[PDB]
């Protein structure tokens, strides 16, 4: 059968995998002991797609986790959730990163790369067949865009039959910490546009504001933030898990989601979100769904698409809808604003139904989208990278760990192509 | 061990007090190691005649068994154990809890013991070791005589039972008594309760 | 793992570390006499000591810091305090003769029979130890011992050990008050052979200690306990990422990384914001609004350097206690688009953040407030020039009437390297300003 | 508080109703009474075998 | 079974003598009247001191041993100690005129009637004893009446049993400290003699030992009641494989076949690592690392030689307390990869390894520290070869110049022994050199 391993890396990720992981135990009913409580057979009837089972009926995930430092997954194993975490994929290293992209990419990354691909062939024999991979990082990470620049490489020959689905999240535009974080970000995307297939693109200002916006809560934990996102993520796995007529496969997804092979860049779309007396003053209706659904104010991904147009759509409905008000509010949305989408592609919508809701709301939806809005993006890190590359800043360390400036020649010019290609195709 | 790789996921190297053995520590001329007396119980008794010599390390509870070889028999002997901490005889074989040793609150005078096999039986013991017993009773309240004084003293009814039977063992009143039947006219009055050790 | 080696050199820098050690025993509890109550937290030295004290298997603390030294009284007289016991005997190195004020007689005359010593002290401390990320030198550049017996150990300990942090902490001398004329003698001495060894080097200054204390602290007769205490705080701050955790953990590694732009200059500049008393604290409040204007407010930081004088280039606040991304992260948005606070054009970004959930406590017999929300700023700026500028003219001046080089030449120096580290320190300011030239 | 009290002490009573065992460290310098003198013994006993003696031979300390 | 002989020729063996069974005694817990309280270690003399003490059906335990000497003072004065009374009387040899530090004297003069009387002792201890595995000689190179008796008896008792181990033990001449000048000559006499039938000679010097006190036992001025302890814990150390057992246990036949690498040469070093004051391992803590760096460390050997000033052939530990292998054969992994230590490449394994568990136990009014694990360190390198090397300049001179010859000669000597010991002496360096090339 087909299923899905996945792959925790950074200590963004860190945070990321374990909420990913309780929502889906707690979707799935699974106590924090780890002995699963069966009451919805489907639930029981679909986690082989992702959980392997143990003795004692405790589904054991097939995720690995990955880091260098010790206090972050002692206090995700000290975590309701860690007694379901193995020790045996808890992979790391004896050394501190310095949130250096170099080190993590040349020094430290060579005596674990041979551990953590022993580990992870591992359970892949322990399954039969793979759709493919998910990896929970960040691309202004210091360890994780460290570890998977190096670890999506070696698996491109490995396995080039299957699914290499990235999950990095975007630093905040106006503010990053980290003040080398351009070049490393410069650096990962260099690989990343080589060797993944898909990748989803996460702002935490767009959340701060969606906490203003819907959440309302002023003070939020980050962990809530991560509620969200594993919302969004977990709602595109929901199809593979599923029954209800949707097509599931990522690949039948993606085929009729890239036009070109370049296109790896995505944004995601979630479904109502709902702020103090609006559970009780909303009237949960496909139109208002469809409404809040393509709202500009519901995008969380980067920034608004506004600036440019509608390249590929594809939105998945969780819930007992039918075929008709999809089909009527794709019409509705189509005559609504039909130049803002481009005319290289007419009827770009993608839809899929899912008939089984979430636990706690009945009307739900997801979506995901390739616009033009991504320009602004790489055009922003462009102008950083020009700067601070004019004038070599924060340089002894690379030339130190046996880096050249050439490297980063071509990583900016290959996005410099980017800009074009994304430019010319609209424009 | 088991439990220190149920720690975290890294190991720990745990160990034992060595305040514990401080004290508790054979220092100089003084000793600690209790060295009490007892036989053997089987269906018939052969070679009851080699007072076991059963030494629990007060610092180790490693109660080793030693011999004393007696004129002309087949015991050739000494040391039974290798002064090691020994399994309780309560215990599983699939364990899923920390297993219990053998602790000091059964060691008293006159006691039924089983090292892990053959049933050892207690009769008497040293002095020194009853003189450590008489020093802290909270751990040996068996050797507190006004605990014992309190059992007797609830019976009143055999009063005059009392002074006539033990009157009548005696007479001359020579004012001594044996202890053979000593032991024996006290463990009527209590009905077969009294423990050898608070008659002592 | 996560652990270093504290070095406290000159008997300046002996009182500052005792202090710390003094304020370090109090949020682990550590008892005076080296155990804690029948509470289980001994082991094999594993517990949130391993990162500071040894609380081995004989149960006792044993902190991973040596006190150096060359006059016997006050080391024998903290060796009579209260936590005496708790100090390892020997790592406690005395000495029976001074340096004299003289950076080369700490260097030459009785170094070489000394370094041998402390030389086996740190490898049998190398050995214990397992991470040993680095050390935490404590000294300073006018040291009539701090000066010159640090210069040859910090030395000694680069060429066999180039592959780990030294962090450097030297009270900086008053640019105004100067309790020996020598003093500037030594301190370009030290400056000039440290530039190519040192990684990161913290200055402080006690006027505006001093300053802060009548100001808000209300204090106008301190006494070092004081300074002590409040500069042993500093350190506390900036170690609380080893001891506690936070949303996110940050490293020297990552200090030294971030902060230092270039090779050379590696000389960043700390405040802490909630400097208050605690009536003060009691009816008022503390918010991150505040406490950033306040660590921003020229006249708190202890160094007498106008930031409108020269232009920011790196940041870094270590937020301690209870605070929440979403006002830090709003205010310091509103920082950047301050139009006072001058950074270069070079780094769109040069802060780093420091998240701790631990509210730092007070201590007993204390004076300092009652701080839920904390924050450690260390910066860089141009704005630090005219120190040395100040010391250049002040060197040129008696160096030309080469006063008291009668002491120096007395016992074998010559000209060639009181030469030397002038142009070092011409290079030092050409490139401050090179750098300052955008 | 404590100033304040020197009033509440002094001017009405200016007034007037009108009337270790474990011994110390080694290497620790500052003569105290004996040591050289006696011998044969770790600085720390040292210290700690005079420290109950020196309440009584060398009693001349307080 | 397991039982050997000791033997204490000189009145410097004698006060050494005592303090091993003031030390055996005490482990043991012999009252010094020679019998146990009420409860029952009494029998045929069958338990823990049957392979020292002699406890028959009387009940006394009787030592295995001889204390031999020609002055009435001394062996008087024990005879009139605490333990006298376990002694037996005669085994106390006394004898009423002195060899004047003349090894002949003793040697011909009066051992001729001495030994016979000794003989009759060691024949009939030989007939009571079952097992005897050996023999323990205490005596002394610089004997005044050490020298001459020991090679005597150790001639006589070679020749009749040349079937069994003989273990010597006598101290090593002091580099430097020369308490008579006519110990040199003596001394080659005794070096020459032996080794053509010594089994194991194991040597040490007291200045060393003199360094080691006020090091860590921080101990200014000693007496031998120190000086005695330190080294009667040595034998201890040893002798512990027969009194207890471990791991594994080895005996003194092992010794023998794996420390000697050829004939002639058997002069190993022993050493024992956890020397140190009470409160230093109080407030410290003992772990087989740092202990393993300590006896490998130069200064802990009590004879002045440099290790790198030779190599290394032979080395034994013989940890006593509680250890595992693990973190044991992982640290001997480390010491054997280490570049500093210079074994001989003929041996890629030139160590013997011992583990008891029963820790190392303190004196009462003792000087030593509480220890749970040691090791005892016998040891051998070519960088011996200088004491000799010392020892012959030194006589050439003065054989050069024939000093005091005339009490020699006059009293029944020539020169012919004296000068076949100079070749057999410059037979041995060169020896040391031939297996000191590779
Ligand atoms: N887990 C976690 N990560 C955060 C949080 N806030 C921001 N991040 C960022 O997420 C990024 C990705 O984490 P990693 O890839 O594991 O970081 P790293 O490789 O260890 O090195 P750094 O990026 O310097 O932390 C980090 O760089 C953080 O800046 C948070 O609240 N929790
Ligand atoms: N760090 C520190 N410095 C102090 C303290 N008190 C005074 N100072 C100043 O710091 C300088 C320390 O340098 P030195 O006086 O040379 O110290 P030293 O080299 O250890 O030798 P001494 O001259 O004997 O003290 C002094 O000149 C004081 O002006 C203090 O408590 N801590
Ligand atoms: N073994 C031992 N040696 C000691 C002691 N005290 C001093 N020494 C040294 O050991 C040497 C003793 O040797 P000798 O003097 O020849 O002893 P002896 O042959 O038995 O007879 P005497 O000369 O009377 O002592 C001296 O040179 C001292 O340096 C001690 O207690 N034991």
């Amino acid at each position: 059968m087909r299923e899905i391993v996945h792959l925790q890396a950074g200590q963004c990720g860190n945070q990321i995998g374990a909420k990913f992981w309780e929502v889906i135990s707690d979707e799935h009913g699974i106590d924090p002991t780890g002995t699963y409580h069966g009451d919805s057979d489907l639930q029981l009837e679909r986690i082989n797609v992702y959980y392997n089972e143990a003795t004692g009926g405790k589904y054991v995930p097939r995720a690995v986790l990955v880091d260098l430092e010790p206090g972050t997954m002692d206090s995700v194993r000290s975590g309701p959730f860690g007694q379901i975490f193995r020790p045996d994929n808890f992979v790391f290293g004896q050394s501190g990163a310095g949130n250096n992209w170099a080190k993590g990419h040349y020094t430290e990354g060579a005596e674990l790369v041979d551990s953590v691909l022993d580990v992870v062939r591992k359970e892949a024999e322990s399954c039969d067949c793979l759709q493919g991979f998910q990896l929970t990082h960040s691309l202004g990470g210091g360890t994780g865009s460290g570890m998977g620049t190096l670890l999506i490489s070696k698996i491109r020959e490995e396995y080039p039959d299957r699914i290499m689905n990235t999950f990095s999240v975007v630093p905040s535009p106006k503010v990053s910490d980290t003040v080398v974080e351009p070049y490393n970000a410069t650096l990962s995307v260099h690989q990343l546009v080589e060797n993944t297939d898909e990748t989803y693109c996460i702002d935490n200002e767009a959340l701060y504001d969606i906490c203003f916006r819907t959440l309302k809560l002023t003070t939020p934990t980050y962990g809530d933030l991560n509620h969200l996102v594993s919302a969004t993520m977990s709602g595109v796995t929901t199809c593979l898990r599923f029954p209800g007529q949707l097509n599931a496969d990522l690949r039948k997804l993606a085929v009729n989601m890239v036009p070109f092979p370049r296109l790896h860049f995505f944004m995601p779309g979630f479904a109502p979100l709902t702020s103090r007396g609006s559970q009780q003053y909303r009237a949960l209706t496909v139109p208002e769904l469809t409404q809040q659904m393509f709202d500009a104010k519901n995008m969380m991904a980067a920034c608004d698409p506004r600036h440019g147009r509608y390249l590929t759509v594809a939105a998945v409905f969780r819930g007992r809808m039918s075929m008709k008000e999809v089909d009527e509010q794709m019409l509705n949305v189509q005559n609504k604003n039909s130049s803002y989408f481009v005319e290289w592609i007419p009827n770009n919508v993608k839809t899929a139904v899912c008939d089984i809701p979430p636990r706690g709301l009945k009307m739900s939806a997801t979506f995901i989208g390739n616009s033009t809005a991504i320009q602004e993006l790489f055009k922003r890190i462009s102008e950083q990278f020009t700067a601070m590359f004019r004038r070599k800043a924060f340089l002894h360390w690379y030339t130190g760990e046996g880096m050249d400036e050439m490297e980063f020649t071509e990583a900016e010019s290959n996005m410099n192509d980017l800009v074009s290609e994304y430019q010319q195709y609209q424009d | 061990d088991s439990f220190r790789s149920c720690v975290g996921l890294k190991p720990t190297p745990h160990r034992k007090n060595f305040k514990k053995f401080m004290e508790l520590d054979s220092f100089g001329n003084i000793s600690n190691i209790l060295r009490y007396f007892g036989k053997l119980i089987t269906h018939k008794c052969a070679d009851v005649d080699r007072i076991f010599v059963i030494a629990f390390y007060l610092s180790d509870d490693t109660i080793s068994v030693f011999e004393p070889i007696e004129n002309n028999s087949g015991n050739a002997g000494g040391m039974f154990l290798k002064r090691s901490r020994v399994k309780k005889p309560g215990q599983e074989v699939f364990k899923s809890e920390f297993s219990e040793y053998i602790k000091a609150e059964e060691l008293y005078i006159g006691a039924t013991v089983n090292i892990n096999g053959y049933l050892f039986i207690l009769l008497n013991a040293d002095e020194y070791t009853l003189n450590y017993m008489e020093n802290n009773t909270d751990k040996f309240p068996y050797s507190n005589f006004e605990l014992a004084i309190q059992k007797l003293k609830q019976e009143k009814s055999k009063s005059r039972e009392i002074t006539q039977v033990f009157a009548a063992a005696d007479y001359n009143h020579t004012k001594v008594v044996p202890y053979n039947t000593f032991r024996d006219i006290l463990m009527s009055i209590t009905m077969g309760k009294l423990i050898d050790q608070e008659l002592i | 793992m996560r652990e270093c080696i504290s070095i406290h050199v000159g008997q300046a820098g002996v009182q500052i570390g005792n202090a710390c050690w003094e304020l370090y025993c109090l949020e682990h509890g550590i008892q005076p006499d080296g155990q804690m109550p029948s509470d289980k937290t001994i082991g094999g030295g594993d517990d949130s000591f391993n990162t500071f004290f040894s609380e081995t298997g004989a149960g006792k603390h044993v902190p991973r810091a040596v006190f150096v030294d060359l006059e016997p009284t006050v080391v024998d007289e903290v060796r009579t305090g209260t936590y005496r016991q708790l100090f390892h005997p020997e790592q406690l190195i005395t000495g029976k003769e001074d340096a004299a004020n003289n950076y080369a007689r700490g260097h030459y005359t009785i170094g070489k029979e000394i370094v041998d010593l402390v030389l086996d002290r740190i490898r049998k401390l190398a050995d214990l130890c397992t991470g040993l990320q680095g050390f935490l030198i404590f000294h300073s550049f006018g040291g009539g011992t701090g000066s010159g017996f640090a210069s040859l150990l910090m030395e000694r300990l680069s060429v066999d050990y180039g592959k780990k942090s030294k962090l450097e902490f030297a009270i900086y001398p008053a640019p105004q008050v100067s309790t020996a004329v020598v003093e500037p003698y030594n301190s370009i001495l030290t400056t000039h052979t440290t530039l190519e060894h040192s990684d990161c080097a913290f200055m402080v200054d006690n006027e505006a200690i001093y300053d802060i204390c009548r100001r808000n602290l209300d204090i106008e007769r301190p006494t070092y306990t004081n300074l002590n205490r409040l500069i042993g705080q500093i350190v506390s701050s900036i170690t609380a990422s080893l001891r506690f955790d936070g949303a996110l953990n940050v490293d020297l590694t990552e200090f030294q990384t971030n902060l230092v732009p270039y090779p050379r200059i590696h000389f960043p500049l700390a405040t802490y914001a909630p400097v208050i008393s605690a009536e003060k604290a009691y009816h008022e409040q503390l918010s991150v609004a505040e406490i950033t204007n306040a660590c921003f407010e020229p006249a708190n930081q202890m160094v007498k350097c106008d930031p409108r004088h020269g232009k920011y280039m790196a940041c870094c606040m270590l937020y301690r206690g209870d605070v929440v991304p979403k006002d830090v992260n709003a205010a310091i948005a509103t920082i950047k688009t301050k139009r006072t606070i001058q950074f270069v054009d070079w780094c769109p970004t040069g802060f780093k953040v420091g998240i701790n959930y631990q509210p730092p406590t007070v201590v007993p017999g204390g004076d300092l407030a009652k701080v839920q929300r904390a924050v450690c700023m260390l910066s860089n700026t141009t704005a630090i020039a005219e120190a040395w500028a100040r010391l250049d003219h002040k060197f040129d001046l008696m160096y030309a009437k080469r006063a008291f080089v009668h002491w120096y030449v007395g016992e074998g120096m010559e000209e060639g390297e009181f030469s030397e580290a002038r142009e070092d320190l011409a290079a030092l300011e050409k490139d401050y300003e090179e750098v300052g030239v955008d | 508080t404590q100033a304040m009290d020197d009033f509440d002490k002094n001017q009405f009573v200016f007034r007037h109703p009108v009337c270790r065992s474990q011994g110390l460290i080694p290497f620790y310098m500052g003569f105290i009474p004996s040591m050289q003198d006696n011998y044969a013994l770790t600085f720390g006993n040292s210290t700690r075998r005079a420290y109950q003696k020196e309440l009584d031979r060398r009693s001349h300390t307080l």
